[PDB]
This record gives structure tokens, sequence and C-alpha cells, in this order.
């Protein structure tokens, strides 16, 4: 919906950082 | 027997966080000479006498000085505040003789009691410092002839993994215990933050973990563990863009164990933004919480504030919670809110008012409050519950009289 | 307190006394204490 | 019956044995103040200065109210 | 005394406005209170636990001494 994928977006773009 | 989950969604969607960091040492940063405060300078100390430390180790003259100079500065700051313990000291040894120094008693307002009847008993020489702080907690309802305090609540803070004032993993914890021959309650917190990057050697990269524990018996018969990961960077989608994204679980477990029990696991966003004279902090949480025998309970909340430019006074924040129960396809249950606070001075007096509406039930709640330090021209408004009761005076004495 | 762990002694007199001949009665209660730490 | 007694009782312990113990506590404070402004004068006196020029007593108990410092 | 005539004199007209009851209905029958501050507490028993909002978090400064 909203914060199950764009609560995985966040976490897929700060796991491309680290 | 797992709390409701508009507690949870609460409980995870709150504003705009910020973690933990370290801490200096203030005589080794800035060598010698006076320093000033500013976050940046230091947390790339902090990170460059760990490199320069690596790099001497290494080889390399260069960092050597620098290492070398580091030390040559701690060891004669901790050699002077060592001094200063021992003239502190014998200052005291001075002043009073063999006698120790010691604390108020606590204050715990207007009773019928002569209020000194159990005032020597918080009075106590004082020890200084140990490490951990303690306060004394209080309940609402104390016994009628004795003080109110009951438990008492520890709180421990450090830094343990650092070269030389050079630290690693921020930590603190808090311990509430409250034990008697009938109950026990013992409730915990700890924090521990882990910094990944600080500018120039990257962008500021922080996470955070956080485990809490309840224990309140022989009411519940069970405890209460939750634990929350929470990571936060400065970026994103522009320079200095303040997102973070978090998760957590929580569990009840049955007779203490860890390994049975409803479960609740939550995920939460984080984030800021500015557009034309608009800016926004927002944040949002979903909630998928097992019952006890239903199974799958959701929920999503947000929560915002919109900070203008022009009118730099007003302060308007919105919030909003949707329900999920089962029979899913038709039980959709929303809920939003508003809430306005502005600010004048007039009369010689600092007003403000604030306005709130719930959206369910149609109410707009106003409150208005005054402070005049000046006169009592504020209280000219007096005279309109004065007339009322004498209003509910004469009618109630004519009933009286009949 | 000499180095902590306090010496001396310590007496509380308390009296309570009803003057009301209203709904309480007539009472008085009275409490003496007396501590001391000796060496 | 016996209360009154015990109002006589509570009277005459007071008077004849709370009173001049806190009487006698109040001189041994009021007899080191003097020792401190005695002290005083006498370290005022080994220089060639002037006599500390101590407050009145209603100051006295007045600050006794309204210290900041002890 | 002109003052305390005249605010009385002018409550006795202002305080008469027609109805007047119904606003005590419509008050009083929002018996759910209005909303009350939120704070971050335990769920067994509602103790305070702290808080990391940013807007007070950017303030604070600690730092490291040595032991006795
Ligand atoms: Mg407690």
């Amino acid at each position: 919906k909203f914060i199950f994928w764009a609560a995985m977006v966040y976490a897929t773009l700060y796991g491309n950082y680290e | 027997r797992l709390p409701p989950m508009t507690f949870f969604v609460e409980q995870m969607s709150e504003g705009v966080l910020k973690p933990e960091g370290w801490a200096t040492m203030e005589t080794v940063a800035g060598l010698g000479e006076e320093v000033t405060e500013d976050e940046g300078a230091e947390s790339f100390n902090h990170v460059y006498y760990r490199q320069m430390y690596e790099l001497a180790v290494a080889g390399d003259p260069w960092a050597q000085r620098e290492y070398a100079a580091m030390l040559r500065a701690y060891d004669k700051g901790c050699e002077s505040y060592r001094a200063s313990y021992e003239e502190a000291d014998v200052d005291a040894n001075v002043e009073y003789g063999v006698e120790s120094y010691v604390v108020d008693p606590i204050d715990f307002g207007p009773s019928f009691d002569p209020e000194d009847m159990y005032s020597h008993r918080h009075a106590y020489a004082e020890a200084a410092d140990a490490g951990v702080t303690v306060i004394p907690s209080q309940d609402y309802y104390g016994p009628e002839h004795d003080d109110p305090l009951n438990g008492i609540v520890f709180q421990y803070e450090a830094q343990p993994f650092s070269r030389h004032g050079w630290g690693g993993v921020p930590f603190d914890l808090t311990v509430c215990c409250e034990k008697d021959k009938t109950s026990l309650c013992l409730q915990g917190e700890t924090h521990v933050s882990l910094v990944h990057s600080v500018p120039p050697f990257g962008p500021r990269h922080i996470t955070q973990v956080t485990g809490s524990w309840e224990v309140l018996r022989p009411n519940i018969k069970d405890v209460m563990y939750q634990l929350e990961v929470d990571t936060f960077k400065d970026g994103l989608l522009g320079k200095s863009d303040h997102a973070g994204c978090g998760l957590m679980l929580a569990r009840l477990g049955e007779g203490g164990d860890p390994r049975k029990g409803p479960t609740a696991v939550g995920v939460r966003l984080q984030d800021t933004l500015r557009v034309g004279p608009f800016k926004l902090e927002a944040c949002a949480s979903k909630v998928a919480v097992q019952g006890p025998t239903g199974g799958k309970e959701e929920g999503w909340g947000a929560r915002a504030f919109v900070g203008y430019d022009w009118l730099p006074g007003l302060g308007m924040a919105f919030d909003f919670i949707q329900e999920r129960t089962p029979e899913e396809g038709g039980k959709r249950l929303r809920g939003y809110g508003a809430n306005f606070t502005y600010d004048w001075e007039a009369l010689g007096a600092a007003f403000g008012m604030e306005v709130d509406y719930v959206a369910a039930s149609e109410s707009v709640f106003v409150s208005v409050n005054a402070f005049s330090g000046n006169d009592y021209r504020l209280g000219w408004l007096l005279l309109l519950p004065a007339v009322n009761y004498f209003k509910e005076t004469v009618s109630s004495l004519w009933a009286r009289l009949r | 307190f000499i180095n902590g762990n306090q010496l001396g002694e310590r007496m509380l007199f308390q009296v309570d006394q009803g003057l009301n001949p209203l709904s309480g009665g007539i009472y008085n209660r009275a409490t003496a204490s007396y501590t001391k730490f000796l060496e | 019956w016996l209360l009154p007694v015990a109002i006589a009782a509570e009277v005459l312990f007071y008077r004849r044995f709370l009173h001049p113990r806190l009487d006698d506590n109040q001189r041994r404070v009021e007899r080191e103040e003097e020792r401190v402004w005695a002290l005083r004068g006498q370290q005022r006196r080994a220089l060639g200065l002037h006599r500390p020029h101590r407050p009145d007593k209603d100051a006295a108990w007045r600050l006794e109210q309204m210290y900041d410092d002890d | 005394a002109v003052k305390v005539a005249l605010g009385v004199a002018f409550a006795f007209w202002w305080t008469s406005g027609p109805g007047a009851d119904e606003e005590m209905d419509a008050k009083a029958q929002q018996e759910p209170d209005r909303r009350s501050q939120y704070t971050r507490h335990y769920a067994f028993k509602g103790r305070g636990r702290k808080e990391f909002l940013r807007s007070d978090m950017k303030n604070d400064a600690n730092e490291l001494v040595p032991t006795r």
C-alpha cells in the first residue's frame, strides 16, 4: 500500500549506500 | 491482553526524530586552548583521531605527530583534572570538619500534617558521584500518615568503546524498581547508538537500537518486550534533508518466556520538505498487530506540521488514523484532526489562542489564556460568572423559603 | 554525619487536640519518639 | 475524666523540659555569631583598616529568612 | 462605583440571551473530554519514557570527564 512498499523504498535506498 | 493498536500507532508516529551522538572530552579537543560548541567539528574530530591512529600504527610520520600531540594534551588535561579533585577534597576537609554535606529534603506540597514529621528521612549525606543517578518514584494516593514515595528509578549513561576520549557506541539505561512483600514493578529501557559516517567522510548516517521490558506482578503474570531499530540519514532528496525509517517488534511473553504470545510488527517513515513558502515535517506508520484469537489487525497513522514563513507565528498541525478491523471490506474506520495556535500581546498582557478540530464529531474547541504581570485590568471579565451565581442564589433562597 | 554514618540523638513530640463540642469528638492524641545513634 | 490531667501534663512537660533546651541552643547560636564578628574585627585590626560594619538585629533575623549562600 | 455599576448593568443585558439551555446540552453532550497531550509511556503502568524529538534534541550537549 503506502507504508509497506515506501517503508521499504527508504530501507532499500539506505542499503544502497552502506 | 496486548495493548490496543492505536497505542502502537501513536507510539510509532510522533514527529521527526533525531538520535544520540558522541560527546567529546573538552580538554583534549582543541588542545589546551578554550573551545566552542559545533556538532560537525566534534563529529569530525572523533573519526579523525581513529583514522590518524590507524595511519600512525601503519607508519606515516605525519600521522604520528598528530597522534602524539593529542596524547600530550590528553596527559596534561588528565593531570590537571585530578589536581582539581585534590584541591576540592582539601577545601571540603577545611570548610567542614569530619562532617559531611547534607541534601535538601523533598517537598510534597501542603498537607494536614506538621510537614517536618518525616522530613528528616530525606536529608542524607551526598556520596557525590558514583556514575548512576537515583530518583524516588511517588504514587498518586499515598498512605495517610506517611510519605508517598515507594519506588526507585536508576539511570546510567556511558560511552564504552573509546580509545582516548574518542568514543564508540553511546549507551544509556533506565530501570524503575518497586519491591515490597505484596507486589513487584520492574520497568526498563536501553538505547544504543551506532554512527556509520559523518561529513566530510560521508553523510551523517546513524542507526539506533532501543529495547524495553515491563514486569508487573501479581497483576498481569505476563511480561512485555519491545525492540525498535531505526535509521536516519541527512539527504536522499536534497542537501540537508533529515530522512529516517524504522521497524518495531513487540511481544507479550506468557509466563515470562519470549517465545510464546501475541506479537506486534510495525514500520515507520519520517521526512521534511520545503516547497514555496511552506516548510512541512511529516511522519507516517503502519502496524500489523496480532489479536488474542482473531488474527490480523492493521492500522495507519500520520502526522504533519506545516511551518510558514509569512505570518511566522501561526502553528498548524494535522493528524490522521485509519482503522482496519476484520470484515475489512466494509469496516474502514477513519479519523483526522486539525490544530491551530496563535499568540498576541495586548493591554499589558500576553494572550495565547488554540483552536482544535476533531472532525468526527464536528466540534471546535477554543481555549484562550492570558497573563498580566502589570495590573488587574484583565479582571473586568470576572463580572461574567459572578452575576449568574447570584441568579443561582436568590433562586435557591426563594426555593429555600417556600 | 561523621563521614557518613550519623551520630547523636533525635527526639520528636506531637500532640493533636480536638476542640469541637460539630461532628468530631473531643480527643487528645499524643506521640513521642526517641532515637540514639551511638558508637 | 483524665483528659484535663493529660492536658496539664503536656503543658507542664513543655514548660519544664522543652523551652529551656531550645533557649540554650539559641543562646549558643548568638554567642557563635558574636565570635564571628569579633574575629572579623580582629582581622581588620591586624591591618590598618576600619571596622567591618555589621548590620543591626532586624536585618539579622530578616537575612536569616532570606539568604542565598548558607 | 460607576464602573462596578455599569459593568453589572451590561452583564444583566448580555447574560439574558434567548434559549440559554440548549448550549448547556450541546456542551455537556460531548462527555468525551478535550483531547489531552500525548506522551510516550509504558504499557502496563503509564510512567513516561524519554523522547527523541529533533527540535528539542538539537539543543543538547554533553561531555566526558575522568572519574575519581
Ligand atoms: Mg514506577
